[PDB]
């Protein structure tokens, strides 16, 4: 079996806030807490990004609507943040539970695709560099949930923004399934 | 509690390594819970929500007098903080030579 | 473990309080440390030379 | 010796006819199952096994069904005035007794079949079926407990006695243990050991206006649960009766039964399920209980 | 020589009642199915074959439940104790013992039967049906190895012996080989060859205040998992149980049990099932393990 | 020395009245202050001598 | 490593003919491994995702 920490909801309304006092005497934003229960993940369907379907697992505590998933795997992924600098990243599995049935079967929702939820974007901001879309598309402030910062890889976003139709307001998820695509990134 | 002394409704007892268990992330109340039909174990402790003392009179009637005497901060894996309840002597007439006062009169 | 003191004992055995323990009692009763006392002289005490009695 | 089967028509009740299935006219042979069936929920990942929460399932209890008349007509109205007596009642009590134990069920009529295979003298041999509401539950006799007063003993109580004005000395393990205390009589626990579902409280209230019934406490000293209710006049016994199925409140004033529903604290009667702890009687002279809790297999 | 069958209430617990159903009075006999199912997934493309993953699916395993009392109030005395300890626990451990294996398997109560069938004494003849947790698991005692320092040998050994002022000879083949190392008592190593599910371990802390806990180390030297605490004060002993279906983690010291669950690190933890390579102690003084291991056919 | 003897073991020394003394004998005599440590008190009244 | 001599910790060994098995597209931090409990075989080389000295 899966390894699962279950957390309840990461609200912006409470994590986004500069109170936390650091070791070195400075004020930085609340970090995450611990898990409310350390669950075992069984009959599951995970997926990595959640580009085409949405993810579904049974899960041994009775978790609700809107606690988060982490799902945790003996192995680590290096991702290069810098031209020469990588990082020892953990792997690791990042969802939010949608819905959850009368067999404690939970409906997984990738983390990202349920932050960027009812954002919309106009074509002003499509005007400029990926860069500046990601940059507006991450933000705890206007997110429906937290996020402590982004890691991109500058060559792959350096390219000017794909051309919107008509040139109206489109959705986050819209605009960043559009970017994606010509990325060639999820 | 290791070595701790209380007198509560008149009944003096001690706690000599007396462990009790908390909820995390909670203000626990600390109650010493007396019930005098339980002959062999007239006193107990507990660890609550709320300060549920109940001012049964245990000395002239049936009942079980509780009663907080500390209150027991936690996060997620431990004690943040401890504050003891106050220990109040309620009098009528007081003859004095001097007093020192750190609150408030 | 809980030491009861002020419980009566049905087979005379159960709660036996002693001078220690009553002596700790008195202590909280009266608010005093291991540094203060509690005296009172019901008769003044004579002084004969280099003596108090 | 040998095991006897009672079937009941209102058991914990005045008016309960009594069946005896063992040996009386009509009998109940050959149970099909007394045992019990659980669904454990099971998941296994990769070989080892997780275990969920386990639905401890009853099946329905069937029995061969003999009647023992003398003539047609004799074993033709045991039949009627058996099963009818089955059917007036909306469930019936059945009573499993042997040299160890006396535990109930609560079965609800489920099929009865009558056939023309008549043995000597138009006996029957039939199969009753039964579904059930509760299978296994002990019907205990709860009552108080008193608390006695200590012997008084020189030298290890605490008295001033012998020699003017008195003595009482200080000795390691004999010191002074007090010997009990003055009004010892006023300490009554009613004891809740296990778990109950339903009880059968008679209760007599002493003051009339003042709200009259019984609370509950848990281990710690907190009420739960409290059948409370108020009355204009004092009525001489409170009858209140917890299981479901029939739930009964009624307080008795001479002969006429007066229902106590709606004069009843709805806030404080919180849950139904009585736990650990023990019972306190708010405004009561006397009172009689009958306890009734679970027992899975016996 | 024959087969051994024992019933554990809690195994890797104090409190481990242990029924002989062998021997003892309540004897389990012909055991359903003791083997395995596999389902291997096999699509076919034009006549070639080619297979997916393999669940190993695990049936009940149903015995023939047999009393061997005295008498009537004996036997009943029996299917009442018996049946009620299986249901007292949430799982039962089976023993699976012969001259050449001793396996475990975790049961959870299915169906079981009780009929008036009584054969002389009143004998009980009754089917047990059991769900399958985990089936065959060895329970072993895991302990770790010393290293012990090779012996002195002239001409062998790296040395400056004999004629003064000492000699060594590089030869070829037999040449200089180093005899052991200064201290080589600090060398322990708790060896991990096949993989492990869950384990019972009592963790003997060093420091307080300082993560006190396993940590285990794959092939390469590196970290997967680690079950670490950090305590406010010295626990005597820190009870770790890994299985699934009731998972221990309580800091011991004196005759108070407290619980670990959130002063332990949930980013270390990264899984439960133990790889091949090995572990090691972080801020501990002594360690006594239990370790099961899982096999699906025995 | 203020040593807790109703808990651990040692020898317990408090000072209770101060005698000043001369060559013949006793000059003046002060008794010790009874010291009575308490958290809170809900009093009538109160008549004080010295100080607050 | 067709013949290549390493120290590592103050210890001296040699690989000769030696194959470590890469991860395709990857950067491979090839590791060289002590582990003095390992009596007869007490180093070992890796391929790893990360610099993990
Ligand atoms: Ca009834
Ligand atoms: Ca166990």
């Amino acid at each position: 079996m899966l390894e699962a920490n279950v957390y309840d909801n990461f609200n912006p309304n409470y994590y986004n806030i500069s109170d936390f006092s650091m070791p070195n005497g400075k004020k930085e934003k609340r970090g995450l807490p611990i898990p409310k229960a350390r669950c075992q993940v069984i009959n599951y369907e995970l997926w990595e990004t959640g580009y085409l379907y949405t993810s579904s697992a049974t899960l041994t505590v009775s978790v609700e609507v809107g606690d988060i998933v982490q799902i945790l795997f003996p192995e680590v992924v290096p991702i290069e943040e810098a031209l020469g600098k990588k990082k020892k990243l953990n792997l690791d599995m990042v969802y939010l539970v949608t819905d959850v049935d009368e067999s404690n079967k939970a409906t997984l929702k990738n983390y990202f695709w349920a932050m960027i939820e009812s954002l919309d974007v106009p074509n002003a901001i499509t005007k400029t560099t990926n860069f500046a879309i990601i940059d507006y598309l991450i933000d705890p402030n206007k997110n429906n949930l937290m996020s402590y910062g982004y890691f991109f890889n500058s060559s792959i976003f350096a390219g000017k923004a794909t051309i919107n139709r008509k040139a109206e307001t489109s959705s986050a998820h819209d605009v960043a399934k559009r970017i994606f695509s010509k990325v060639q990134f999820q | 509690y290791t070595n701790t002394s209380i007198i509560a409704g008149g009944r003096y007892f001690e706690l000599l390594n007396e462990t009790v268990a908390l909820k995390g992330d909670s203000v626990n109340y600390i109650h010493a819970n007396i019930d005098l039909t339980q002959t062999a174990n007239p006193v107990s402790l507990s660890a609550e929500t709320a300060n549920n003392s109940n001012g049964v009179d245990i000395n002239n009637g049936s009942g079980v007098l509780k009663v907080c005497f500390d209150i027991v901060t936690t996060s997620g894996t431990g004690v943040t903080s401890t504050k003891p309840i106050v220990q109040t002597s309620t009098l009528d007439s007081i003859s004095v030579n001097d007093m020192t006062v750190s609150g408030s009169i | 473990t809980i030491k009861n003191f002020t419980f009566f004992s049905p087979n005379s055995t159960e709660f036996p309080v002693g001078s220690n323990n009553d002596g700790k009692l008195y202590m909280m009763l009266t608010g005093m440390d291991y540094r203060t006392i509690r005296r009172k002289d019901w008769s003044s005490p004579l002084n004969t030379a280099l003596n108090v009695q | 010796m040998v095991r006897q089967y009672k079937i009941h028509t209102n058991l914990d009740g005045t008016d309960d006819k009594v069946w005896d299935v063992t040996n009386g006219k009509v009998r109940f042979y050959q149970p099909s199952n007394l045992g019990l069936q659980s669904t454990n929920n099971i998941w296994q990942s990769n070989g080892i096994g997780v275990m969920g929460t386990r639905s401890i399932t009853q099946p329905q209890i069937e029995f061969k069904l003999e009647t023992f008349g003398e003539s047609l007509e004799e074993n033709y109205q045991l039949m009627k005035d058996f099963v009818n007596d089955i059917l007036s009642k909306k469930f019936v009590t059945l009573e499993y007794q042997t040299e160890i134990f006396q535990v109930y069920a609560d079965l609800a009529l489920a099929d009865v079949t009558k056939t023309e295979g008549y043995g000597k003298n138009g006996t029957f041999s039939e199969k009753i079926t039964f579904d059930i509401i509760t299978k296994w539950y002990t019907y205990e006799n709860l009552t108080f407990d008193k608390i006695q007063n200590g012997k008084v003993i020189a030298g290890m109580s605490k008295i001033y006695g012998g020699t003017a004005p008195g003595n009482y000395k200080y000795i390691k393990g004999t010191s002074y243990t007090y010997y009990g205390e003055s009004d010892i009589d006023r300490l009554s626990r009613w004891d809740i050991k296990e778990e109950i579902f339903s009880f059968m409280g008679i209760l007599y209230p002493k003051l009339p206006k003042t709200p009259a019934g019984v609370r509950f406490l848990d281990d710690i000293g907190n009420e739960y649960t409290a059948i409370v209710f108020k009355t204009e006049q004092v009525q001489d016994y409170i009858l209140i009766n917890t299981d479901v199925n029939d739930e009964t409140y009624q307080g008795w004033k001479g002969t006429t039964a007066l229902n106590l529903f709606p004069v009843m604290d709805f806030e404080r009667y919180r849950t139904r399920i009585i736990e650990k702890g023990q019972m306190e009687l708010i405004n009561l002279s006397k009172a009689e209980f009958k306890i009734k809790r679970k027992a899975d297999f016996v």
